[PDB]
């Protein structure tokens, strides 16, 4: 197979397909609420600039590497987005996934209208974003942590990106929820994520697809994802304001 | 103990600066080496040379293992070799594999000094191969085959230098106490002393 | 300018990590956080840090021996963990982490394979073992060890019954049983000077000016496993046995680590 | 640890060690042999010579001769190339080191802005080297010291440019070889030797002119006498 | 003292001011780093409001710019180089360079011979005058009293001591080599 | 929007790695292990001629070109 | 790096010989350079030297399940590749326009032309069945690389062995040399390739060019022709635009040229079969020219070793033993433990609020 | 299974001597600069060609003698039977397509662009028989449609040997049978060839009436192809004036 890993057995099926315990019930609750978060900027040591993002089930890492060699009049933005095996019910496969870049480039679609490549002529920008853990959204915490990371590597950008999720109850009286999670996100019948920038007012991405085909339902789900973005930037606030009075501090 | 057959032979292939086939016994290995050239401008180091190593196996492709064997061999042949002296210039050993019979490791770095020796390489000093294979009571055998191998519950092979007979390069098989590490280890410095004779007797007829 | 000033806290007896040259760094786990597999550790090692998660999945035996479970291990260097890897394939770097650790796993003899069949020549259980850097600040092959280690003792698997007439696999949820280890092996890494200088516990500074590495793993037992030389400057008898010396401490320390943290559950 | 003037003659071997007369003197270390402390070691295998001209005096250099193929760019050696390139005024030319020479368009003899000389891409120049340094491309120029091209120059238009190893260029360059005398006994003939490993020859007919180009490169080997004369004979036909 | 956040209100266009690392929309003054605040009065009052954060990990190059580098390699007609540290401080990375025949000294003359200028392995001090092409991207500059190599090295590994302007020597075996000395 | 206090595996990857007698012994450095310069000027000043300067004011001043 | 480059004096000196019909090294224009063959000790390993060419050629067979369909035949892997000793140019992906031709060619000579028979080579059907696969590698660039390579090919593959089986009723068991002796393969046919080479616009011809000759030239023709009268293949390329009368020339050419090679290669074999069952010395070993200063010979010898205990004792003994400050490990709350100096505090709290 | 009747003829319909009905259109595209657009009986093939123009890369790959012809090769996944979709990866792709190059570096008078390159596409949409001579045929109308000069029109036709008779223009049905096919690239006016390719075993005595039969089916297409470059040479002329 591969001539650059480890070759094991040629087939192998995961027990889940074999797993006796029928499908349980996810259960109710109320749609609005948000998941405590705990937000962490300047981990790494050896990175120009990182964050680890955490919040419920959720867990994921973002570093930023600074500007390197080599529209123009202008710096290129690589983008990279990559999740851990053991994340989920199955395992997946190392080299890659169409879903891993479907992901990549709706985040680089969202990142690049925050920062001012104006400012970077002939030079690049890689960002690198690790998930530990999917318990819930994920496109809202690739989103936010990457943007985190940016803001305390000393780039410059017009504000930041804040992301929120929604998923939508199968029952015969449907309802958009706040931040679903697994066990409200397989049993969902569509799902939205947004990016909205909290002072200027202006969605930096939209992603949503499924089976709610009303022109009305979609104005609440937008807007609901708008109230999240405004109420989780006073984390982000008090985070940006501990990382740097450690690190002004640590001189 | 004693070292099996022996045998090697010099300039086989006429595009190469230097060819060597060393064979020791059964198993046999195959070397060419290209002096000082170009180098890629995005490789190339300032006083210092760069050293590219690449093996060829004979059944299937190269993998995890045999870069991994290639590194070893990197790693040895740069600690005696005068790159200084040949800075912005590129040095690589080829190693190609023709027969396997057992202790191939000791035969391949055997090869390889043979290759840079007569390619006409500023070297510090000579390096040899040997490779040692305790059975499952602690007799010690010296240049094992693969039958003896199989049933052996541990195979040392180590890389001597020429000068006090230090140690270069480790690599080992079986797991093992570290009194017959030790008697291993003299054992090769021991064996060593008439390989080197073999080099010294190669190169004194090859002028004559 | 480099040498020189390195070897004025060397002289010094004080290398500026604030270390007395034969002390290693500060040393902590932390295991069952990931709950999406079947068992998981993370190991903090002053930096370097490495983090390592088991999968276990069915597959067929082989044909020479059905008999066996296979074992897939795998070291991956993400280009976030340092600044020097570029994205791509796998790099040399974590391909010989990677053999590195299958080497360990075969020689130490830590596992057998007789014990994850269910059934002979049919089905077996098949463990993959993925280990993803955070952070290299040198050492890599003693932390990704000492993940590995820490993270199979953790691993459990459920009870699999195969019916007669049905023919197929009812997997117990609910009683989980524990996986059978033999020995631990633990590894230790030196770094050796232009000729004869020996360091413990390196840093990819040093590593970026030494002249030479060397790693050397132990069992419960006194018993060498691998003796790791990739190259260099040379060394002697007197010190190896003045490496094995520290070697023994260290690998008392290590083992009375796995031995407290799995008593406290 | 043996001492020089003893082993004279004698195959040595990389990582050897040999003490030169004793008073530190400063004869230099030739390519094969490195000056550590008031000691020499040997880096390349071959054998010791020694070279004082008449006198008791300095007078004398260390250095071993082998048998190799790469050539290394040494200052002061006759050396054929190869033209590749005519990028901006210059003549970038292979020589079969690591890095190509550069000539200069006022290196012919009377060449000036105006009348320069006719070099196309793919031919053979004659030419001695001024810089060879490990600092720089080597660099060479063709027509003499003072001035007067001597034979120097674009040569080579009816013959044939084979490569033979340093060893038979080192033997054949000697002042008491008389291969080339009774080599062209048979075939008269004329030669450019190239210390590069290089060498142009040109017989009358097509026929010697294979027949030299064949039996030239196996005159390292076959030593004269109970052998050369018997060879010679058996190659008149 | 308080830090900043990359955008929020910080003064009016007519109390104040932007900076550097600032910009500003709508008649307000908007943060664009997440440095420290600091107003610099100066002299005539409206002081000019900018962020700063004071710990440069790295900085991009601008078209005038002092440098410290380090030579890689020497041509006949140009010299590539490493640009190694911005006026002061450190760099994490190293970038490219290239110095072509004009810069070497102040007069852009002929003559100037490459070769004896800047010989691989030392560490000089230039300026940027440009943002170059894809074959030389930055067009170092050393035409200069101040500027050219600083700190030079042996050719056996000792460090050199200026000796002239034109003209270098050994301290050890006392050997005579060229360079292009600059004022310390 | 109620911030939360951090777990173990959060705890523990963030920490901050920064004479008192002896001891890890055989690991000490003791254990395991003329110069006539005449030195010429040890800088060169450059109160001396610096050709670039001369060409440039020499011209300048001169201004004749004849 | 890249090959040395060509002068123009070379190709004028080559052209004016070939007008004159006389080459280099003395061959005149319908013949070839000697070949010289050489045999390994495990069955299906041969070198063949072509003039100044090499090719190691080995065959090895495993037993796999065969896809689905064609349930009773076997599959015949093969993977030329080009060495970067072989020359200065070869690169690990940096010639892949040459390795795809020089496949093909292999290819559709070996597998089209239906010499082998991998009708019997089946245990079971929908089953395991044995899986040959053929390796050949180029050592030594010389010119005509295809040449060299088939004889190699065919030599491997008309030395091979198998190993054999006992099948009945429906039950399997695999021999080994020693329960059971190795047995030979079926070769219906010997397809053999020839190459010709086309100078200043098709005036003249030179069979068996080397690799001067060969950039001297415009296109080449290939043409793979087995035993008796039956041609196999042929493939004109390079820049060649040819005549009608030429093919036929070039064809009764290659017959006479693979009637002779054939003649070589039945004696050579013949001759090693004869030496390997006589029951004198073979192999790899005993082919190195003693006539010759590069080559020598020592039997065995225990070198002496009678001293290594006492070395190894004194050597244990004479060191310093572990010490003895044991460290203690720290409990913070079931999960994470530290060892070393320590941290002050318990845990951070409220740190910065 | 018959292949050859008594009678004489074949599955289809059509004697030994005979080839299939062709309908060619030159012009189909507008955005490039050439185009054509072949049905060699029941094979659909299409080709796109690029002028001369400045090399891609600029990375010192030129020729300073003549210019740099690239030519490849894809397929649609629905181009037979079964799907069989393949990666862009594959060496049948790559060594027709050097085939191309080959012969259309010996056709083409490539010594008037020095340092240009020429950027050949060919796409089959429906692949039933030879599929070698479709595309050159496909490729030399749309080089033509290009206005690149060239000294003749290249046109390639196969042929075989089933009981003792030679076929021509053989289907994938005959292909797939175990046959000596054999395929040319001829140059009518002078009668040379630029490509010659064979497979399976076959007799060297029937060798030249194959040969023979091949070449004069492709003679027999050059006349067919040439009234519809004459056809549309004629409606362009009507079109000016």
């Amino acid at each position: 197979g591969d001539h650059r890993r480890i070759r094991g057995p040629e087939e192998s099926q995961p027990p889940q397909l074999y797993a006796a315990d029928e499908e349980e019930a996810p259960g109710t609750r109320d749609p609005t609420r948000l998941r405590p978060v705990y937000a962490r900027a300047g981990l790494l040591s050896q990175a120009k600039g990182s964050a680890y993002l955490e919040a419920g089930g959720t867990k994921v890492l973002c570093a930023v590497s600074g500007p390197r060699q080599a529209a123009a009049l202008r710096g290129r933005l690589l983008c990279d987005f990559r999740r851990a095996p053991f994340a989920g019910r199955r395992r997946r496969a190392p080299p890659g996934g169409c879903e891993e870049r479907e992901l990549a480039l709706a985040l680089q679609e969202a990142l690049e209208p925050a920062v001012r490549l104006g400012r970077y002529p002939r030079a690049q920008l890689e960002v690198s974003a690790l998930l530990l853990e999917d318990g819930g959204s994920a496109l809202a915490a690739a989103l936010t942590a990457a943007a985190l990371a940016l803001a305390d590597a000393g780039v410059e950008m017009y504000d930041l990106v804040v992301g929120c999720g929604l998923s939508l109850a199968p029952g015969p009286a449907p309802t958009w929820l706040l931040d679903p999670t697994r066990l409200e996100e397989e049993r969902a019948a569509a799902g939205l994520t947004v990016a909205l920038m909290p002072v200027l007012n202006q969605v930096a991405g939209l992603l949503g697809s499924g089976e709610g085909g009303l022109t009305e339902s979609w104005a609440e789900a937008v807007r609901l994802g708008l109230e999240g973005c405004q109420r989780l930037y006073p984390v982000l606030q008090q985070s940006l304001v501990r990382a740097a009075r450690r690190r002004g501090a640590a001189a | 103990c004693s070292l099996r057959h022996f045998a090697c032979e010099q300039n086989l292939l006429s595009r190469p600066d230097g060819s060597a086939s060393f064979l020791q016994g059964d198993t046999s290995v195959l070397a060419g080496v290209y002096g000082p050239a170009e180098v890629k401008v995005s490789k190339e180091i300032f006083n210092k040379a760069t050293l590219e190593v690449i093996l060829r196996p004979k059944i299937g492709l190269p993998g995890v293992a045999e870069k991994s064997r290639e590194r070893l061999i990197r790693n040895t042949c740069e600690a005696v070799v005068l790159g200084t002296l040949h800075p912005r210039t590129s040095i690589t050993v080829v190693l190609q594999v023709v027969s396997d019979a057992g202790s191939l490791l000791a035969c391949c770095l055997n090869a390889a000094c043979m290759a840079l020796v007569d390619a006409g390489v500023p070297m510090r000093a000579l390096f040899c191969g040997v490779a040692c294979a305790l059975d499952s009571d602690g007799t010690l055998v010296l240049d094992p085959t693969s039958k003896q191998e199989k049933e052996a519950r541990a195979v040392l092979t180590f890389a001597l230098d020429s000068v006090e007979r230090k140690l270069l390069m480790s690599s080992t098989k079986g797991l093992y106490s570290d009194t017959e590490l030790q008697q291993c280890l003299a054992a090769a410095q021991a064996a060593s002393q008439h390989v080197f004779r073999f080099y010294r007797e190669s190169l004194q007829r090859r002028y004559s | 300018e480099p040498l020189e000033y390195y070897r004025r806290f060397l002289k010094e007896n004080c290398r500026p990590d604030g270390r007395e040259l034969g002390e290693f760094r500060t040393t902590t786990v932390n295991i069952g956080s990931i709950s999406t597999a079947d068992g998981s550790a993370l190991v903090k090692l002053g930096n370097t840090t490495v983090i390592c998660g088991v999968k276990a999945e069915f597959a067929a035996p082989s044909t020479d021996a059905p008999d066996k479970g296979y074992v897939v291990p795998n070291v991956d260097l993400p280009p976030l963990c340092s600044s020097r890897f570029r994205s791509g394939p796998p790099g040399e770097e974590a391909q010989v982490a990677s053999q590195f650790i299958a080497d360990v796993i075969e020689n130490s003899q830590i596992i057998q394979k007789e014990d994850l069949c269910i059934s002979p020549g049919k089905l077996v259980w098949v463990l993959y073992c993925d280990l993803i850097c955070l952070d290299y600040d040198g050492n890599i092959l003693d932390a990704c060890t000492f993940a590995l280690l820490a993270a199979l003792k953790n691993v459990q698997l459920p009870e699999v019954t195969i019916n007669e007439e049905t023919a197929l696999a009812e997997v117990n949820l609910k009683k989980k049983s524990y996986l059978n280890i033999r020995t631990h092996p633990v590894a230790t890494s030196f770094a050796v000077f232009d000729d004869t200088l020996l360091i413990v516990d390196p840093t990819g500074e040093e590593e970026h000016l030494a002249t030479g590495t060397l790693t050397i793993v132990m069992d419960e037992e006194g018993k060498l496993c691998c003796l790791h030389k990739p190259g260099g400057s040379g060394l002697t008898g007197a010190k190896l046995q003045d490496c094995m010396s520290r070697a023994v401490t260290r690998h008392k320390e290590v083992k009375k680590l796995m031995d407290e943290v799995i008593k406290s559950m | 640890a043996r001492a020089a003037r003893t082993v004279l003659g004698q195959v040595v071997l990389p990582g050897e060690e040999l003490l030169l007369p004793e008073s530190r003197v400063r004869v230099v270390c030739g390519p094969g042999l490195r000056r550590c402390g008031d000691r020499l070691l040997v880096t390349k295998c071959g054998r010791l010579r020694h070279k004082e001209p008449g006198s008791g005096s300095g007078g004398g250099v260390y250095w071993v001769d082998s048998q190799q193929k790469r050539y290394v760019p040494v200052k002061g050696d006759h050396v054929i190339g190869i033209v590749t390139a005519k990028s901006g005024d210059i003549f970038k030319v292979d020589v079969g080191g690591s890095e190509p020479a550069s000539l200069s368009y006022l290196s012919f003899e009377g060449a000036t802005k105006r009348n320069r000389p006719n070099v196309q891409v793919g031919d053979l120049i004659y030419g001695q080297f001024v810089v060879a340094n490990k600092d720089m491309e080597p660099e060479m120029v063709c027509i003499d010291s003072c001035g007067r091209a001597n034979g120097m120059g674009v040569i080579g238009q009816d013959g044939l440019l084979f490569k033979v190893t340093l060893g038979l260029i080192r033997k054949l360059l000697a002042p008491d070889c008389e291969i080339i005398q009774e080599v062209g006994k048979l075939h008269p003939l004329e030669i450019v030797f190239g210390m590069n490993g290089r060498i142009w020859v040109k017989a009358k007919t097509i026929q010697q002119t294979l027949i030299l180009a064949n039996i030239l490169e196996a005159c390292e080997h076959m030593t004269s006498d109970q052998r050369k004369q018997i060879f010679s004979r058996l190659a008149e036909s | 003292v308080r830090y900043c956040i990359p955008g929020e209100r910080l003064c009016n266009l007519e109390e104040g001011s932007p900076g550097s690392g600032t910009y500003t929309r709508h008649g307000y003054i908007f943060s664009s780093l997440a440095g420290c605040l600091m107003k610099s009065s100066e002299n005539g009052a409206l002081p000019v409001v900018s962020v700063v954060r004071e710990t440069e990990s790295q900085l991009l190059p601008d078209v005038g710019a002092i440098v410290t580098c380090k030579v890689s390699s020497i041509n006949s007609r140009f010299a590539k180089v490493h640009i190694l540290y911005v006026g002061s401080m450190p760099l994490k990375n190293s970038f490219r360079g290239t110095i072509r025949k004009e810069d070497v000294r102040a007069t852009e003359k002929d003559k100037v011979e490459i070769y004896k200028s800047f010989r691989p392995g030392d560490i000089v001090l230039a300026k940027v005058i440009s943002l170059g092409d894809a074959q030389s991207n930055y067009l170092l500059t050393t035409a200069e009293n101040e500027l050219g190599v600083v700190v030079a090295h042996s050719e056996s590994g000792i460090q050199m001591v200026p000796i002239s302007w034109c003209e270098m020597q050994c301290p050890k075996t006392h050997t005579k080599e060229f360079r292009k000395v600059a004022r310390v | 929007a109620l911030a939360a206090r951090p777990s173990a595996f959060a705890s523990t990857l963030c920490l901050r790695y920064p004479r008192t007698l002896d001891l890890y012994k055989t690991f000490l450095y003791s254990r395991q292990v003329e110069i006539s310069p005449l030195v010429a000027i040890t800088p060169f000043d450059f109160k001396s001629a610096s050709p670039d300067d001369i060409v440039k004011a020499n011209q300048k001043k001169a201004f004749t070109r004849e | 790096m890249k090959e040395t480059p060509l002068s123009n004096c070379e190709r004028r000196f080559l052209l004016r010989a070939i007008e004159e019909k006389k080459r280099l090294d003395g061959r005149q224009t319908y013949d070839y350079r000697n070949i010289r063959i050489s045999f390994g000790t495990d069955y299906g390993c041969c070198i063949v030297e072509l003039g100044k060419t090499r090719v190691l050629g080995q065959v090895s067979c495993e037993l796999v399940s065969p896809k689905l369909n064609r349930a009773t035949e076997g599959i015949l892997f093969f993977n030329l590749e080009l060495s970067q000793m072989a020359a200065p140019a070869f690169e690990p992906g940096r010639q892949s326009d040459l390795l795809v031709k020089l496949n093909r060619l292999m290819e559709r000579c070996l597998r089209n032309s239906k010499c082998i028979d991998t009708e019997s080579l089946c245990v079971v059907a929908g089953e395991k069945v044995w899986q040959i696969r053929v390796d050949l590698h180029l050592l030594n660039h010389d010119g005509n690389i295809i040449d060299a390579a088939s004889i190699a090919a065919i030599v491997a593959l008309c030395h091979f062995r198998r190993p054999d089986v006992s099948v009945q009723g429906d039950e399997v068991t695999l021999y080994t040399p020693e329960e059971r002796d190795p047995v030979p393969l079926s070769i219906h046919h010997m397809p053999i390739c020839v190459s010709f080479a086309f100078f200043q616009q098709g005036t003249y011809l030179l069979v068996d060019p080397n690799e001067r000759e060969e950039r001297v030239m415009d296109g080449l023709l290939v043409i793979a022709m087995n035993k008796h009268r039956e041609i196999c293949t042929i493939q004109s390329s390079g820049g060649i635009m040819l005549l009608k009368d030429q093919v036929l020339r070039c064809s009764k050419i290659a017959g006479v040229k693979v009637a002779e090679i054939t003649e070589l290669i039945l004696k050579a074999l013949e001759n090693d079969q004869k030496v390997r069952k006589e029951g004198g010395k073979f192999g790899f070993a005993e082919s190195i020219a003693n006539q010759r200063i590069t080559a020598f010979k020592m039997e065995k010898a225990p070198i002496d070793t009678s001293d290594v205990e006492e070395k190894a004792e004194e050597i244990i003994a004479e060191a310093e033993p572990p010490s003895e400050v044991v460290s203690t490990p720290v409990l913070w709350t079931p999960g994470t433990a530290q060892i070393g100096e320590g941290v002050e505090n318990s845990w951070g709290d409220l740190e910065d609020s | 299974l018959e292949l050859l009747s008594d009678q004489g003829y074949r599955v289809d319909g059509r004697r030994a001597g005979e080839l299939r009905k062709i309908q060619a259109r030159m012009g189909v595209f507008a955005q490039a600069d050439g185009s054509a657009y072949i049905e060699q009986g029941n094979t659909k093939a299409l080709a796109v060609v690029y002028g001369p123009h400045e090399i891609r890369g600029s990375r010192a790959r030129a020729l300073p003698d003549r210019a740099l012809v690239n030519c490849q090769y894809s397929s649609a996944t629905f181009s037979t039977g079964e799907r069989k979709r393949r990666p862009h990866g594959d060496r049948k792709s790559c060594e027709m397509g050097l085939q191309l190059r080959q012969t259309f570096e010996a056709a083409i008078l490539t010594q008037l662009h020095p340092r240009s390159q020429i950027d050949i596409y060919v796409q089959v949409l429906q692949a039933d028989g030879g599929t070698y001579a479709a595309c050159v045929n496909a490729a030399t109308l749309a080089v033509l449609d290009a206005g690149i000069p060239m000294r003749d029109f290249v046109c390639a036709c196969s042929a075989g040997f089933v009981d003792g008779t030679a076929l021509a223009d053989l289907s994938h049905v005959e292909e797939a049978a175990g046959g000596p096919q054999l395929a040319l690239a001829l140059l009518p006016a002078s009668g040379q060839i630029a490509l010659l390719e064979m497979d399976a075993r076959l007799h060297e005595d029937h060798l030249e009436r194959v040969l023979e039969a091949a070449a004069q089916a492709a003679r027999d297409v050059h006349t067919l192809l040439d009234r519809v470059v004459r056809q549309h040479v004629r409606e362009a002329s009507i079109l000016l004036g």
